[PDB]
DNA sequence: TCGAGAATCCCGGTGCCGAGGCCGCTCAATTGGTCGTAGACAGCTCTAGCACCGCTTAAACGCACGTACGCGCTGTCCCCCGCGTTTTAACCGCCAAGGGGATTACTCCCTAGTCTCCAGGCAC
């Protein structure tokens, strides 16, 4: 019985606890810690995959491309607060012609 | 010369990606100079990474670590 | 008398903005965000210094933005595009 | 040489089928791929690495990531200088416009 | 043979929206993003642990780190998901 | 009422300290607005720090660590 | 005018390379008895912020000369730009050498743990 099947988790909570142990970060890791790490990573993954599913829905393509992920990460102010500095490979840029040139 | 390999219509298409109506003839040399400066500023760290590692291949892991060190992190090539 | 105050406040390397109204302002924002919290005066003068540095950086960024648009008096749009290169 | 025959067939298919500046702005804003020619950029980064080198090798994906990051930084600086250009009542940009954004960022 | 989240990303994709396909480069971008936010929350949790005399990383350290990094709606939904999963874990051993 | 804790000649003297001579009337209100939006994140991060410290008084080391996390490191108040 | 025959629009068949699934598997995930060690609470003090105001006190609020210049209009003037035309090297395919990356590990060498003796270090 793994620690993931004790809470319905899918992200590898035992592996994550192992990388926190043998990963030059801290000394002790509580039992309530890596299930919560698995929880917040699962929430972030569910948010970005739902945004990618919407981006695949409204763009009539049944697959996930990096342009869809770039339009996911750049058209949300919470995602511009979180990851407004990093970029996506082959993601392109935001199509926004300014009003003064129009 | 290899600094003029990125020619005038290349920077024109880059500006049309960035949304410019009309551009001037003084832009291209300063664009190439700031591109050489940014390339030097990332390549110095990216080659000190591969010079410490007893290697001669500038690996993609080394350039994404050097990009993460200098703020502008990429996704997909490690990390 | 234009160059008088520029050579006076810059050479005097002390603070210029208030302390106890800033303590009232930080009490107001902790009433907005938190429950009253006691505040060390070193933390209040550290917030004062950080606000002073952020403001002088914003004004020294808009200084050349004023002369860029053939102006001298800074505008409200100058505190709308200097934030674009500040995050 | 079946790969050569397939390449000639694809080249023939591209030659037969695939073969007021306001359109290019909205055209190149929805493009996703790279826009810098590959092997002159590789020769340029080979010349840049010759200043800080020894026969240092190069993986191809590293030069691809470098081209992507440099294109991203250039379009970021260009998108930031367009606002300062139109702020100074200039539709046409100038080298003075790419001096303040090169100054106030650091 | 590297410990990759790829099968787990496909698994959590197949629960809410199974109609969308996933490529290779986009999946590697997702894996690098989740590893980046994982190491960011790891170094922030280790930093907050080494701040105020608590070497054991409990749920308190990482909930303070989640409240620290994320914006308000994101930290609210993240602390909701984390409290839900920690009750489901501490209840079912 | 503490939203007007700062005054207009104070912003004028701060502009003379920096180099801004001619000031518009909207600049002081926009400075109050950007001060409002600037202090709020660091102060609520210090509230999160004090909640991590489970006390009432905000200590100075929490302020230094909050300004270090925000990217506005201050020298002289810790270490 | 009938009809047979050639051309084309639209409908049906088929490569094809990327997404999806799968058998074999093999160093990690689980649980466990224990065990030195973090850590949470509490008397108790001590110490830093808060209010009132004694006593002054520069400084902001706001209105009045006045002229510098932001915005808009008018004329100027020229420099990138669309377009045509000529050149040119990028991409692709392919032949070829070979060179560092990757994987295995052993003596040796440098470190965790151990106790023992001494010279730093802010307080009086």
């Amino acid at each position: 019985q793994s620690r993931s099947a004790k809470a319905g988790l899918t992200f590898p909570v035992g592996r994550v606890h192992r990388l926190l142990r043998r990963g030059n970060y801290a000394q002790r890791i509580g039992s309530g810690a890596p299930v919560y790490l698995t929880a917040v990573l699962e929430y972030l993954a569910a948010e970005i995959l739902e945004l990618a599913g919407n981006a695949a829905r409204d763009n009539k393509k049944t697959r996930i491309i990096p342009r869809h992920l770039q339009l996911a990460i750049r058209n949300d102010d919470e995602l511009n607060k979180l990851l407004g500095n990093v970029t996506i490979a082959q993601g392109g840029v935001l199509p926004n012609i300014h009003q003064n040139l129009l | 010369d290899n600094i003029q390999g990125i020619t005038k219509p290349a920077i024109r298409r880059l500006a049309r990606r960035g949304g410019v109506k009309r551009i001037s003839g003084l832009i291209y040399e300063e664009v190439r100079a700031v591109l050489k400066s940014f390339l030097e500023s990332v390549i110095r760290d990216s080659v000190t990474y591969t010079e410490h590692a007893k290697r001669k291949t500038v690996t993609s892991l080394d350039v994404v670590y050097a990009l993460k060190r200098q703020g502008r992190t990429l996704y997909g090539f490690g990390g | 008398l234009a160059l008088y105050e520029i050579r006076k406040y810059q050479r005097s390397t002390d603070l210029l903005i208030s302390k106890i109204p800033f303590a009232r302002l930080v009490k107001e924002v902790t009433d907005e965000f938190t429950q009253d919290l006691r505040w060390q005066s070193m933390a209040i003068m550290a917030l004062q210094e950080a606000s002073e540095a952020y403001l002088v950086g914003l004004l020294e960024h808009t200084n050349l933005l004023a002369l860029h648009a053939k102006r001298i008096t800074i505008m409200k749009k100058d505190m709308q595009l200097a934030r674009r290169i500040r995050g | 040489v079946r790969q050569k025959r397939r390449e000639k067939q694809r080249k023939q298919s591209l030659k037969r089928v695939e073969k007021l500046a306001l359109y290019e702005i909205r055209k190149y804003q929805r493009s996703t791929d790279l826009l810098i020619s590959k092997i002159p950029f590789a020769r340029l980064v080979k010349e840049v690495t010759d200043e800080f080198t020894q026969d240092l090798r190069w993986q191809s994906m590293a030069i691809m990531a470098l081209q992507e990051a440099s294109e991203a930084y250039l379009v970021g600086l260009l998108e930031h200088t367009n606002l300062l250009a139109l702020h100074a009542k200039r539709i046409t940009i100038m080298k003075k416009d790419m001096q303040l954004a090169r100054r106030i960022r650091g | 043979r590297k410990e990759t989240y790829s099968s787990y990303i496909y698994k959590v994709l197949k629960q809410t929206h199974p109609d969308t396909g996933i490529s290779q480069k986009s999946m590697s971008i997702l894996n690098s993003f989740v590893n980046d936010i994982f190491e960011r929350i790891a170094t922030e949790a280790s930093k907050l642990a080494a701040y105020n005399k608590k070497s054991t990383i409990s749920a308190r350290e990482i909930q303070t780190a989640v409240r620290l990094i994320l914006p308000g709606e994101l930290a609210k939904h993240a602390v909701s998901e984390g409290t839900r999963a920690v009750t489901k874990y501490s209840s079912s051993t």
